[PDB]
């Protein structure tokens, strides 16, 4: 723990071993940090005292890939880490798992509850964005998974035949119906349902960092320079358009945001550049301006609660702060060595 | 005469394989 | 499940078959040209007259 | 060229000459015709 | 070794004398005993199976009575439903065309 | 009244309708046009295919290489055997975490392999799919070849 | 060409029944839960009212 103005730094050591993922709820003050080792359990401590408010213990035995606390702070998702891959809602408060469900296949990269409702979380891999509602009865709780349809690598929408059933192409009379693709060598099982064309693989665009609006929307950013909508209940999709001011000769044409930051004017994003770009976003469209040079490239951002201070942190592990109407605007807390100390 | 030979590709879980066409010139017509 | 099983059964009741015919006053367009007999139909020459 | 002999396949519901649920035992007086000519002649009747 | 080794009956022309006429045979391969074991198992097979039970050429879909090959051991094509039988059908009908080809290769050697 | 017909003594053929030698030929060589147009297609996609079987074996390679690196700090009481290859106090704790670790990269290598095979083998499916419709048609194509030339040699 | 055709259609038939059958049952049981999660809700509802 280091705090911003004194330069203090504390140590919380964690008695079994290196921690593991790291999550904070500020309104309550409790930091929740997972031990990398048997037993995962999500220490919940409370800060300043830095004392052990609780232990939760599941059915994981490494890690959790994420955790991730409710805006409300009565609620802490944990996205597992290995081999369970179990998505389960905490009760952190009385350590009890609301619900679960295990989706072994798919990497979450980030998650995030929707802060203005608590039962809509999103999880975003690699491949998928998915939009987890959480449906409770009495006691018993849910998880309604659902997938968002993305577009391809070019922004356009895949039309998908049914593959099972593909519709009535006029019947050549001599040779045969028209079957299924999968038929004439016919492997049985779900091989066939999971049956599509290599010829046709189409890539679909890669989400990397979403973020919610206040209106219950989602910003993604996309390593090929898309950015786009996901409405957390209609799960519509549209690719925002740049918009393109016509300044020669510059090679900034292609942005790929790391990470994406809500701010009341639009979206604080970051490229492997080194640039803080501001996205203001009107309807359908956005437009791109500098906002902020580093020297390394950015891997992580988020605001303070009162959204006067930009933690800024690079690859290397240097952390900026970016203070919004203060001069000097940049301070470097943490200067980053290589980190590998050999002598 | 030959175009291409007659080439079978042959599945790894199952025995379905395909043969290709013993492919020829066209005639002279 | 049950319009699949349907179509399973009739997709096995129709069974692709081949059948001689011979060309004696074939009313056929496009028979020498192309080969699709899509259009050709198995009647008999007593219906044409 | 009527007297040479061809194959002219056909599937099961191009056959619309059916006796006693089968083909018959004689192809003399069965006749391979296009589908849409025979409409035409249907409908030159009512044109008539 | 490839080429002639696996050709039981090798791939041979006849020209005509005066006319620019050429025939040839039908270039097998060697017919393997797998094969011929098929072919008995498959006649014991559609035999018994015309025991048991005790037609134009184009209701069969075949002109191979042309050439004195057996086919009323063919299944008919209205009955083919089952995946057992297709494939009967389908090994059958591999061996009649050996068979033939092999009356035609007996002429032509003729 | 009365249809085209081509028997009948009184009926005479059109002279457009007077079918020649040179029709014929020039009938038939529209037709091998076609049956060479189709095989070297299909045949274009079969060696895309190949290639493709090629390709996909090289990643199942490169995925055996992984769970062989994975698996040298796994412990062996918890291994899962290998994909076969196509032919064409504290101290404790975190070791057992690397042990289950590397048996979850371990199934997620496995379950990978088991998908390239499953899409190749479905990619197969696919254009044996696309064989036997166009083995039933250049099949027939060779059927009315013989009748065409049947027509050519009497015509 | 035309018999090696018909043997294979029924397996992917068979195949669309196996994934409906394994969908069904999955279904069944989440329409178990579902219940389940009702009922519980009815006599916590009464109880607390």
């Amino acid at each position: 723990f280091i705090n911003i103005e004194t330069k203090k730094k504390t140590v919380l050591q964690c008695s079994n071993g290196i921690v593991g993922v790291m999550a904070t709820n500020i309104p309550c003050e409790v930091v929740a940090f997972s031990d990398r080792k048997l037993k995962p359990l999500i220490y919940v401590y409370s800060f300043p005292g830095l004392t052990r408010r609780t232990k939760l213990k599941g059915n994981i035995l490494l890690d959790y890939t994420l955790l991730s606390f409710s805006y409300c702070g009565t609620y802490l998702a944990s996205y597992s880490s290995l081999p369970e891959f179990e998505l389960a809602l905490w009760n952190w408060e009385s350590s009890i798992i609301l619900c679960k469900k295990s989706q072994p296949g798919m990497d979450v990269n980030q998650m995030s509850f929707n802060p203005m409702n608590w039962r809509q979380l999103c999880l975003s891999s690699p491949s998928t964005v998915s939009v987890w509602t959480i449906e409770r009865s009495n006691q018993e709780h849910c998880f309604r998974a659902r997938s968002v349809k993305l577009p391809l690598e070019d922004g356009s929408f895949f039309n998908e035949t049914d593959v099972v059933f593909p519709q009535s192409l006029p019947k050549d009379l001599i040779y045969g119906p028209v079957l299924p693709l999968s038929a004439i060598a016919g492997l049985v099982g779900k091989e066939a349902e999971t049956f599509r064309p290599k010829d046709d693989l189409y890539p679909l665009l890669h989400p990397t960092m979403h973020c919610w609006t206040p209106t219950s929307d989602l910003y993604i950013g996309c390593e090929e320079g898309h950015l786009l909508m996901i409405n957390g209940d209609t799960l519509q999709v549209t690719v925002l358009n740049k918009i393109e001011e016509e300044s020669p000769l510059d090679r900034r044409n292609f942005i790929s945001p790391v990470t994406l930051v809500y701010q009341k004017e639009g979206v604080l994003a970051s490229g492997i550049d080194g640039f803080v770009y501001s996205f203001i976003i009107k309807d359908r469209s956005y437009m791109i301006e500098d906002f902020l040079e580093i020297e390394r490239p950015v891997e992580h951002m988020t605001f303070s609660p009162n959204y006067t201070v930009l933690l800024i942190q690079t690859d290397k592990g240097s952390v900026y702060i970016y203070t919004f109407g203060k001069e000097p605007t940049l301070n470097k807390v943490l200067d980053a060595c290589d980190g590998k100390f050999q002598a | 005469p030959l175009e291409s030979d007659t080439i079978v590709v042959h599945a790894i879980l199952s025995d379905h394989k395909i043969s290709s066409y013993r492919l020829v010139q066209p005639s002279k017509y | 499940l049950i319009l699949l099983q349907e179509e399973k059964v009739r997709f096995q009741l129709n069974l692709t078959i081949q059948i001689l015919l011979k060309q004696g006053q074939v009313e056929l367009e496009n028979f020498q040209l192309v080969l699709e007999y899509s259009d050709a139909i198995l009647i008999n020459k007593n219906i044409i007259e | 060229l009527n007297e040479l002999l061809v194959v002219i396949p056909l599937k099961l519901h191009q056959i619309e000459y059916v006796v006693f649920g089968e083909i018959p035992s004689d192809l003399s007086g069965t006749l391979v015709f296009s589908n849409h000519a025979l409409r035409r002649l249907q409908e030159r009747i009512h044109e008539l | 070794e490839e080429c002639w080794n696996s050709m039981a009956v090798k791939g041979r022309a006849l020209k005509c004398f005066h006319i620019p006429c050429v025939v040839e045979n039908f270039p097998m391969k060697a017919r393997t005993v797998e094969e011929l074991k098929e072919l008995e198992r498959v006649l014991q097979q559609k035999k018994i199976e015309a025991e048991c039970l005790k037609l134009p050429n184009y209701l069969l879909g075949s002109l191979s009575t042309d050439f004195g090959v057996d086919t009323s051991l063919l299944s008919s094509q209205l009955e083919l439903h089952s995946r057992e039988e297709k494939i009967n059908q389908i090994i059958l009908l591999k061996d009649i065309i050996y068979k033939v080809k092999t009356v035609f290769n007996n002429e032509f050697d003729a | 009244g009365d249809f085209n017909l081509k028997t009948a003594p009184d009926y005479k053929i059109p002279e457009h309708m007077r079918i020649n030698a040179a029709k014929k030929e020039e009938e038939l060589g529209h037709l091998d046009s076609l049956v060479h147009g189709n095989k070297r297609h299909m045949n274009k996609c079969i060696l895309s295919l190949r290639d493709l079987k090629v390709a996909v074996v090289e990643e199942i390679q490169c995925l055996v290489q992984e769970l062989k690196n994975i698996q040298s700090t796994l412990h062996i009481s918890k291994h899962i055997p290998i994909p076969k290859i196509p032919q064409i106090d504290v101290e404790l704790e975190i070791m057992k975490r690397d042990e289950i670790k590397h048996v979850y990269m371990q199934q997620y290598l496995v379950n990978r392999i088991k998908e390239l095979v499953v899409t190749f083998d479905a990619e197969l499916r696919l254009l044996r799919h696309q064989k036997l419709k166009l083995d039933t048609q250049m099949k027939l194509s060779d059927l009315h070849h013989v009748t065409l030339f049947q027509e050519i040699l009497l015509l | 060409s035309n018999l090696a055709f018909s043997l294979l259609l029924d397996e992917e038939l068979s195949s669309r029944e196996k994934f409906l059958n394994n969908y069904l049952t999955r279904k069944q049981h989440e329409k178990s839960q579902t219940s389940e999660a009702v009922r519980k809700s009815r006599e916590d509802l009464d109880v607390c009212k």
